[PDB]
């Protein structure tokens, strides 16, 4: 249809911008990711690092990592391969970066706090 | 019919279809979580003992942890296929409460402890083993025959109100502190309704004029009270059983 | 005179944090999550 | 007192009992499970309000 | 703990728990911003000559006083003796090596004290109150008390 319509309003078309959310997700993750790697290596100003948002961030990587998720079961049955190959590749992004994370977050475990 | 092209609701229903089809049709997941719910039952009688927790405590918080999340994801999922429905159960209110409260005790601080995590652990137990078959219809026939259980303990309780007046008057800083406190003296009366090792309790009144006195009267109305209220009440107990049992068999 | 006295205490194996729990606890579910979704999407493209 | 129960395995009357009543294996089964649970359930209760405190 | 086992530092108590350990050589107690970055600035096993440990950031690194293992060169050269090796007061922690252990929540610890009046030994009495101190700037302890 007039994609451009569809871009037009009222709301928009199925998913598709359910799926491209987890995309910019995937962004900001990436860039929280690079800072956190940057103090850890070099500057070292542990003051400044992302030890005070811990469980929210991940939070909102198990939300982005299910929306992925929902993006591409809903929107296989175009019957098109470019759009699953679109949302199976930004599952896969997005989980190797959760991964990622989570073992940064392990391996940086005496350098927050103690309880 | 036909159905020469589906449309987005036809989909939405194919995809809750698909989403129905696991975990609530397939015997494997069902399977793997009362695995895991053993398991940790199993883990709960191994506690009661610090010489096996010393070297199990991280295990029991991470299986803690595990349980509660697969927990979460259960009614998250349930959730899913709408908010109403799952709030609008009959059984369904009772898996989420559960949840809730162990939920809020683990996140945030809490003085629930062992009390409460354990005992809404094998809360879920059941709420799991109920759901296979072979337990499911006589739990199905409690839960039906206790509001007829109701009317009988409700009358019960007032016939022993109205009978405890007559055990009033010849209680109190006299043969007392079992038939003073007027709550003691009715919990005691239900002891003695229960009818087992009430003895104590004939030597407590026991040589009031050694012979006669009111030893012979109020002895003999307490105690042929007791065993007419004990005939009533352990036969209306098994007639109610019998008559909501009946429901099932039809 | 101060009667004053000092002593060392020290302790170990410390289980974990809060994060580790986070972690393991996160990890699991999503790993079922994803292998619930893996099986999900095989036998639904396996229909068409 | 096996042999015993061996001895009586005989008596075919006892048979027809035993084939009439042996259908309630799986309800009073069921019935065991449902005490079991309860007296599991109280019992962690009862550890924890009387066996924790340890006084 | 007998001296003769915490000369040699591997007692057992019947049950596979180490009692006493050694401590790291140039240790120095943790701080609340990380259990691997000290800001203590008072040295435990202090010894100059070999490299130090767990010390990147730059707080930790403008920290650390040698008071009794100065700048004679090492742990042989900064000489000690015996009542330094059982003295559990500081600055004479430049040579303590072996402490004690406990399991992670020690509970009812018994901080017992007693007093000698020249004829006998009497315990701490109500009217000589008593305060209470880390002397390495920590805040996860309490105690209980009537
Ligand atoms: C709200 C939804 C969309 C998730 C987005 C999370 C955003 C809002 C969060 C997650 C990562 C966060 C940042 C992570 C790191 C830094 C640097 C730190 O020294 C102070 C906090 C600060 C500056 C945070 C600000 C807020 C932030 C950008
Ligand atoms: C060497 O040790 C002495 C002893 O206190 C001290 O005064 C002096 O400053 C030290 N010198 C250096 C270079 O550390
Ligand atoms: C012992 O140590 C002191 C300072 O700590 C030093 O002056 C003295 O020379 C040392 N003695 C020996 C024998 O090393
Ligand atoms: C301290 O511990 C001792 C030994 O167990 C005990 O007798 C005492 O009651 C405790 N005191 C307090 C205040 O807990």
């Amino acid at each position: 249809m007039r994609w451009r319509d569809r871009i037009a309003v009222l709301c928009f078309p199925p998913g598709l911008m359910l799926t491209v959310a987890a995309l910019i997700l995937f962004f900001i993750h990436m860039g929280v990711f690079a800072s956190d790697v940057h103090n850890f290596c070099v500057i070292h100003n542990y003051d400044h690092m992302s030890f005070r948002y811990t469980v929210v961030l991940i939070f909102s990587q198990v939300i982005s990592i299910g929306w992925a998720a929902m993006g591409s079961l809903y929107a296989e049955m175009t019957g098109d391969k470019f759009l699953r190959c679109f949302a199976l590749t930004i599952l896969i992004l997005n989980g190797a970066m959760f991964f990622n994370r989570l073992c940064l977050e392990f391996l940086a475990i005496n350098y927050r706090e103690e309880r | 019919d036909v159905m020469e092209k589906k449309d987005a609701w036809d989909v939405q229903e194919f995809i809750t279809q698909m989403y129905i089809k696991q975990l609530l049709r397939h015997p494997a997941f069902q399977l793997l979580l009362a695995f895991l719910l053993l398991s940790n039952a199993i883990t709960i009688a191994l506690r009661t003992n610090s010489y096996l927790g010393q070297k199990h405590y991280e295990l029991f918080s991470t299986i803690d942890d595990i349980v509660l999340t697969i927990l979460i994801c259960e009614v998250l999922l349930g959730w899913l296929n709408g908010f109403w429905i799952f709030w609008k159960d009959g059984w369904n209110i009772l898996n989420f409460a559960i949840v809730f409260i162990l939920f809020m005790g683990f996140f945030i601080k809490q003085l629930d402890m062992v009390a409460i995590t354990y005992p809404l652990r094998v809360l879920r137990l059941v709420h799991v083993c109920m759901a296979v078959e072979p337990l499911a219809r006589i739990i199905k026939v409690i839960l039906q025959s206790m509001p007829d259980l109701a009317n009988v303990m409700a009358l019960i309780l007032f016939f022993m109100l109205v009978f405890s007046v007559f055990g009033v008057t010849l209680f109190g800083a006299f043969v007392p502190k079992h038939f003073q406190n007027m709550g003691v003296a009715l919990y005691t009366l239900f002891i003695c309704i229960t009818q087992d090792g009430w003895l104590d309790i004939y030597t407590d009144f026991q040589m009031d004029e050694r012979e006669y006195a009111m030893e012979v009267g109020g002895a003999i109305y307490f105690a042929v009270f007791i065993t007419l209220g004990a005939f009533i009440g352990l036969n209306l107990f098994v007639v109610v059983v019998t008559t909501n049992l009946e429901q099932m068999m039809k | 005179c101060e009667l004053s006295e000092e002593f060392q205490i020290y302790v170990d194996e410390v289980p974990l944090p809060f994060p580790g729990h986070a972690l393991i606890a996160v990890a699991t579910s999503v790993v079922l999550g994803v292998l619930i979704f893996i099986a999900f999407v095989f036998q639904l493209r396996n229909i068409h | 007192s096996l042999r015993i129960l061996k001895l009586i395995s005989y008596s075919r009357g006892i048979r027809t009992l035993i084939i009439a009543v042996g259908e309630t294996v799986y309800t009073v089964a069921s019935v065991l499970t449902l005490l079991f649970l309860l007296m599991f359930v109280f019992a962690i209760l009862g550890f924890c309000l009387f066996g924790v405190t340890d006084r | 703990i007998p001296p003769e086992d915490w000369i040699s530092g591997v007692h057992k108590d019947s049950q596979g728990f180490n009692m006493i350990k050694t401590l790291p050589i140039n240790y120095r107690p943790p701080s609340h911003m990380g259990i691997s970055i000290p800001l203590t600035d008072n040295f435990y096993h202090a010894d100059p000559s070999k490299p130090i440990p767990r010390n990147q950031f730059h707080k930790s690194k403008e920290t650390g006083k040698y008071k009794q293992c100065a700048n004679v060169t090492s742990r042989a050269m900064c000489n000690c003796s015996e009542h330094q090796k059982f003295s559990h007061a500081v600055a004479f922690s430049d040579c303590k090596e072996k402490v004690h252990r406990f399991k992670f929540p020690v509970t009812q610890y018994p901080v017992v004290l007693e007093i000698f009046n020249e004829r006998d030994k009497i315990s701490a009495e109500p009217p000589y109150l008593v305060t209470m101190t880390e002397v390495n700037m920590r805040k996860n302890w309490q105690l209980k008390h009537n």
